[PDB]
């Protein structure tokens, strides 16, 4: 009973339950709790979440539920995983260092850029 | 600076910075006045050159900028890049000066005793000067070639020099980019509260 | 018996158990001998050990083993990998 | 420029090289 | 950032240039310098700006081998400190 399966967007990713209670608040750390199977998507035949993201970036993710740091896959846009952590609930603004200004480089340049003959 | 006298901790380290180094140097030679004949006359000719430092007191106001600690950073961290650029200059000034000098030579008059009577460049040194001056493009004008074979040589002194500067100056900017990119990331992000509680 | 499933955070990742005892002293050397069943997790029903890891870059690591080269992906930053 | 970066990866490279410790060749081959 | 480099160098070029152009002065004339152009520090700033930018126009230039080091030093430094931000 230590074990989650979470199935995003067909690709299983499992994971211990102390993982996902590292962060809380956050929707993983509401799937750690007992009382997940009606709050969310589950069948129990397979024993698995489902939600319909991506799972590409959803790796990276459950990478900063695991480590504890945030860090930006180099292979998606950055609104793209802008918008998929903005889903998943964790913050943007603990993304590390390393990677804080390729994330943040299109939002700051769209920021930047933005009687009767009367 | 009496002041900051009164609490010095750690004062190997107070005396090895080099902020009251400088700090020290510039408020000797008027505090000097008190305590200054022969001897006083070369003691003040070389604090006039101590006073030359005191310009450097507003490194004490600009070490709080960003920006110049990116650059120390950045200058101390490049060091090898330094040390290429400078042996490029070297190698290319020397070559450039003989060249220069003796191809304003082939032209010259025979009928003046001296060697060169009409070119700037009379000698090598001449030569390094000149070199340096149009590598770098740019060209003062106070000394040019004047003679279709020091000519050839200033085009290719000029078009060297581009080549031989745009080598390494690149990876040193590359360097300081990255450098002051991270340090305006750094500064940026608000301070984190680790909301990762790590597992046991 | 020749054949080693590593689970890394649900993906599987197969292998010879050659590859693995390839580069010795390493997590996955330890892995590839025959008393490992005690040592890390695993499960005897689908015979897969489970490591709760970025899998993404478990396959680069696994190229290791297997080529003998290191390299880093390029889609991932330098302190993850 | 397209000269420039020739020399500049060819430096990096260069310069990589020389910084990285001899290896011992940890790898053994499997034959 | 940019200001404030070329103010800095400006200032310590235009300084280093009129001590150094003051080493070879003739002993004979009464006034300091005569021989050269940087008979102050205020047209080391002039020729400071125009040597870093790699302008020069020539009409200011050191006529000491002191000079023309502290020159080929403004020079090189000019161009780093105006390569950085740009
Ligand atoms: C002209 C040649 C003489 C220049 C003397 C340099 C004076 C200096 O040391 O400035 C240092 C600062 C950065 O030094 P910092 O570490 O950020 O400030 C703390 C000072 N320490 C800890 C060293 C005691 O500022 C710099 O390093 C700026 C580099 C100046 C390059 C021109
Ligand atoms: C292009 C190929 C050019 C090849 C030129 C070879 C010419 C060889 C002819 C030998 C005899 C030439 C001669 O006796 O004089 C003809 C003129 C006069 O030249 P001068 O008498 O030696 O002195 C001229 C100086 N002024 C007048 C300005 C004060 O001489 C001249 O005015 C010629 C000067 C032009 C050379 C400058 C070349 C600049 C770079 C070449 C292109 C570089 C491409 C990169
Ligand atoms: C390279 C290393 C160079 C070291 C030079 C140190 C020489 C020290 C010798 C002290 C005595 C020199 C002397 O008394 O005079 C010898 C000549 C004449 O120089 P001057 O009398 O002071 O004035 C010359 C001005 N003209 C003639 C153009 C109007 O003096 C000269 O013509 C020498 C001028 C050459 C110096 C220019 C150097 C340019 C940059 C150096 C390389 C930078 C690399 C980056
Ligand atoms: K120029
Ligand atoms: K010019
Ligand atoms: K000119
Ligand atoms: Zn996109
Ligand atoms: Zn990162």
């Amino acid at each position: 009973s230590e074990r989650i399966v979470i199935n995003v967007g067909g690709t299983r990713h499992q994971t211990h339950r102390s993982t996902l209670r590292t962060l809380p608040g956050t929707r993983l750390a509401w799937l750690a709790e007992p009382d997940a199977h009606s709050h969310f998507d589950y069948d129990p035949r397979a024993d698995e979440f489902f939600f319909d993201r991506h799972p590409g970036v959803f790796a990276h993710i459950l990478n900063y539920y695991r480590t504890g740091k945030l860090h930006c896959p180099a292979d998606v846009c950055g609104p793209l995983y802008e918008e998929e952590l903005a889903f998943w609930g964790i913050d943007e603004t603990d993304v590390e260092p390393c990677c804080w200004m390729t994330y943040r480089q299109h939002r700051d340049a769209e920021e930047a850029l933005d009687r009767r003959w009367q | 600076f009496l002041m900051r006298v009164i609490f010095c901790p750690n004062k190997v380290e107070f005396i090895k910075n080099s902020l009251n180094i400088i700090d020290f140097v510039a408020i000797l030679p008027f505090y000097l006045e008190v305590g200054l004949s022969k001897a006083a006359k070369d003691v003040l000719g070389f604090l006039r050159v101590v006073r030359f430092v005191r310009i450097l007191r507003i490194f004490k106001l600009t070490r709080h900028f960003v920006g110049l600690r990116v650059l120390g950073h950045t200058l101390r961290a490049s060091t090898n890049e330094f040390l290429l650029l400078i042996i490029f200059l070297a190698l290319g000034v020397l070559i450039f000066a003989t060249m220069i000098y003796y191809a304003e030579r082939i032209g010259a008059q025979p009928n003046d005793p001296s060697a060169s009577e009409h070119t700037h460049f009379k000698n090598i040194p001449i030569g390094f000067w000149w070199a340096v001056v149009t590598m770098t493009t740019l060209g003062y004008g106070d000394m040019y070639p004047q003679t279709w074979s020091g000519m050839l040589v200033g085009a290719l002194c000029a078009l060297a020099g581009v080549l031989t500067i745009a080598m390494p100056v690149p990876v040193i900017v590359n360097n300081f980019g990255m450098y002051y990119s991270l340090a305006m990331a750094k500064q940026k992000l608000p301070k984190k509260k680790k909301k990762h509680i790590p597992r046991p």
